[PDB]
RNA sequence: AAAGGUGAAAAGAACCCCGGGAGGGGAGUGAAAGAGAACCUGAAACCGUGGACUUACAAGCAGUCAUGGCACCUUAUGCGUGUUAUGGCGUGCCUAUUGAAGCAUGAGCCGGCGACUUAGACCUGACGUGCGAGCUUAAGUUGAAAAACGGAGGCGGAGC
RNA sequence: GUAGGGGAGCGUUCAGUCCGCGGAGAAGCCAUACCGGAAGGAGUGGUGGAGCCGACUGAAGUGCGGAUGCCGGCAUGAGU
């Protein structure tokens, strides 16, 4: 039951899910996020095969005081190393009902306190990054909070450029850990909505 | 002073294992063992005609100590700390 | 806000760690450690010695039906080879 | 007072009877033992003993014992006839290292230490007592 | 990413060495050896912490003896006397009584040949 | 093969003093020369200098306990910290073992490097989540400060 | 209480989020008589000359006394 900024009325839709806000389902959503995002790559010569030596080395008996195979072995300095790390993927399949119950979960744990739906977008008049402020400020957003604006109308969007008030997330792109890592959500567009 | 005191201690605040019940000088009494007082030292028994008492003085926690094991060739050793709790009691009595 | 953001409680155990422990140098003691070759089946340890031939084909197999579906519940649909699909006896290969 | 960072502009932090010679090719245990003599006596003995003492670390001991005596009178406007060694010392230094030998285990076992300084120094002051 | 040693094995041995006192040579200065000697250490602390209590049992006792054995008794009939009057449960730590008050361990030796005979 | 670092800026130290020099001590510059070119911090082994309490009839894994002496008072006048004299007690660590102070292994000392991983639509268990008589997708396609699409297939669903 | 199984945890690096601190001085380094059941963690002091604690979650090249182990430095024998 969400108020829109200029219009009609609506979110009387959309039953939150249950039971309302699990923070679980959403820490094994984020943190599926964040391993999907992650980029697997290492730096490792793990192998003594992967670093170069010439592989013979002295003598087995009758030295004294060593017994070395190489000098490319863990065990010396300069050598392999022994597991490191490889460019592995940590990239997997979330079950698709947990994603869909996760950012609903999300937008619903956003109902315990702020968040807003707009129509009319045509309020920007072109960009001016000032015109954002304006309708911010008028809005109740004086940046003093974090915000995620979803919209598309690109024009209307690419008026809000920085890290400061706020970040965007276009035609629908919405994501979990962009939305309840920001402060405020404002879902403007009401097309994904509803 | 097995546990609990006994004997003869003029006017001296001491140390003694936890007192039980709590208190800022909630009063603490004790029956006697010996004494030497008055000049005239009379043994037991002649003691539970005597009693000194106490005023409480304060709940501390002392001198912290470490609990160090060790034996040898099998691994085994042992690190944990205790500190065993008092109570502190003023005596001028009986 | 992820800062407050809890674990699933009892998800996650870590791992196993052998470096330290002290009075951990795992697996066996001697005899059998180092090794990749543990591998619990083989020849003549009463796999062979067993008497088996029988002949394989595997053959024609269909797709079972229990009549303890069809009727009791839903609407008698009118079956055919149509419905199968949505009825949730849509398997096939078979 | 303030804090350390005026501390350390308000002082230039002198150092009165004091030289040291850096580097000296000589070894630190072998110096000690002429520089004990002159430790803790008369400015002008320890220049005679220092004459006359026959280890060649010696020198370069006495060249020094002048150049801090010398610091002393001048830099420190100090009094020669007061003058006496307060504290003198060998802290070792940077072991000499040429280029060569690299080789493991052939003919190997040799010096080519060529140990390093004992730096020297020897602070000097004034009698007091007297 | 690579987590290296740094900064921890030597909190660690300093820590270790800081036990350290008027342990001789090598034992306060080198770890091995400092920590080592912090091994056998351990066994004496504890044990001997444990057997500090038999050693003041044993200095009591040789107190109270003495002074019983001047007055005309010995610890075996002192104690035995006293025991026979369940009169004195004294006990624990009687000998400072012995070694700074005279007349008392003389009334308490008179007394505990009372009950006796 | 090892290999790196003045300073914000060379302002990189005229000039004086000891010396053949090296090297240092002043001066000056600089926030700093507690940065001076063997130029970031600067640990530990190891070498010295000064002080405190101590030691030249004492059998010793170097400790531990207990009491006394001397000295010191910035978590700190005691619940003390440092050192020490005497008493009591006291067979290094590790591995390997029926059994280790071992006259059995290893190791001069300190630093740093250094050993139970990783991969697969594998298998089987414990716990946890989501749906649940149903549960999932794979390649790929499309977006890609984002993720959605993709039912080819897989597992339940009947045993012999 | 040895191999072995089970449970709670300490510390280090990177990462996301939160709170923040720093030239009137960061990390590191040095001394210390305090706290904690232990891994440990604070307080003040001394160095240092740029950066860095804490909480919550996540990922490890994550914890050394030994391997006649590796590199380096420095001892002994000895002023022999
Ligand atoms: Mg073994
Ligand atoms: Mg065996
Ligand atoms: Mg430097
Ligand atoms: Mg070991
Ligand atoms: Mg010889
Ligand atoms: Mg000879």
């Amino acid at each position: 039951a969400q108020i829109n900024v200029i219009g009609q009325n609506g979110g009387r839709t959309i039953e939150l899910p249950l039971p309302e806000v699990n923070s679980g389902v959403l820490h094994e959503v984020v943190t599926w996020q964040l391993a999907s995002r992650r980029r697997g790559t290492a730096s490792t010569r793990t192998r003594a095969q992967v670093s170069k030596t010439g592989r013979k080395m002295y003598g087995q008996k009758g030295t004294g005081n060593a017994r070395h195979g190489d000098r490319s072995v863990p065990t010396f300095v300069g050598g392999g190393v022994a597991f490191g790390p490889k460019p592995r993927s940590y990239d997997y399949t979330l079950p698709r009902q947990v994603r869909q119950l996760g950012l609903a979960m999300a937008i619903a744990s956003r109902q315990e306190g702020g968040k807003l739906v707009a129509v009319d977008g045509f309020d920007i008049a072109d960009a001016k990054t000032k015109n954002f402020i304006s309708w911010a400020k008028q809005n109740g957003l004086d940046g003093t909070e974090k915000v995620l604006l979803v919209t598309d109308d690109e024009n209307t969007r690419r008026a809000a450029r920085n890290v400061s008030w706020v970040s965007v997330l276009p035609v629908a792109g919405v994501n979990v850990y962009d939305i309840l890592r920001h402060d405020r959500l404002v879902i403007d567009a009401a097309a994904l909505e509803i | 002073i097995q546990t609990g005191g006994k004997q003869y201690r003029v006017s001296e605040g001491d140390v003694i294992r936890v007192e039980s019940l709590q208190g800022e000088a909630g009063d603490k009494v004790e029956l006697k063992a010996l004494f030497v007082g008055g000049e005239q030292t009379v043994f037991g028994e002649d003691a539970g005609k005597y009693t000194v008492q106490a005023e409480v003085v304060e709940h501390g926690r002392g001198k912290k100590i470490y609990i160090r094991k060790y034996k040898s060739g099998v691994q085994y050793r042992r690190r944990t700390g205790h500190r065993q709790n008092f109570t502190a009691i003023k005596i001028l009595g009986i | 806000g992820s800062r407050k953001d809890r674990k699933r409680v009892g998800r996650g155990p870590g791992g196993t760690d052998k470096t330290a422990g002290r009075g951990h140098k795992g697996q066996k003691s001697r005899s059998g450690a180092g090794k990749g070759a543990f591998f619990e089946g083989g020849r003549s340890r009463l796999i062979a010695r067993l008497p088996k031939r029988g002949f394989n084909n595997v053959g024609t197999t269909y797709e079972v039906v229990k009549l303890s579906q069809l009727q009791d519940l839903e609407d008698t649909t009118f079956d055919r080879d149509t419905l199968e699909a949505y009825r949730l006896v849509r398997r096939k290969n078979r | 007072f303030r804090n350390k960072k005026q501390r350390k502009q308000q002082v230039k932090l002198r150092k009165p009877g004091f030289a040291v010679a850096k580097y000296v090719r000589m070894s630190p245990r072998k110096v000690r033992l002429v520089v004990d003599v002159i430790r803790g006596k008369s400015v002008q003995d320890a220049e005679d003993l220092l004459r006359f003492i026959p280890r060649s670390a010696s020198e370069p001991v006495a060249k020094v014992l002048n150049s801090a005596k010398a610091n002393a009178l001048h830099n420190d406007e100090m009094l020669e006839d007061r003058l006496f060694v307060k504290e003198a010392y060998v802290d070792a230094g940077p072991t000499l290292k040429r280029l060569i030998p690299r080789v493991p285990r052939a003919r190997g076992s040799a010096n080519i230490i060529k140990k390093r300084t004992s730096h020297i120094t020897i602070i000097v002051a004034e009698k007091g007592n007297k | 990413p690579r987590a290296k040693t740094g900064i921890v094995r030597r909190r660690r041995h300093k820590k270790v060495l800081k036990r350290a006192k008027g342990f001789w040579g090598s034992r306060s200065k080198q770890y091995r050896n400092a920590f080592q000697t912090l091994l056998n250490a351990a066994t004496y602390e504890y044990r001997d912490r444990r057997n500090k209590k038999r050693d003041f049992r044993r200095l009591w006792i040789q107190r109270i003896n003495a002074g019983a054995r001047l007055h005309g008794m010995n610890y075996s009939t002192f104690i035995n006397g006293l025991k026979r009057a369940n009169i004195d449960l004294n006990r624990k730590v009687l000998a400072d009584i012995a070694a700074r008050e005279p007349e008392a361990f003389k009334a308490l030796v008179d007394a505990s040949r009372n009950a006796r005979q």
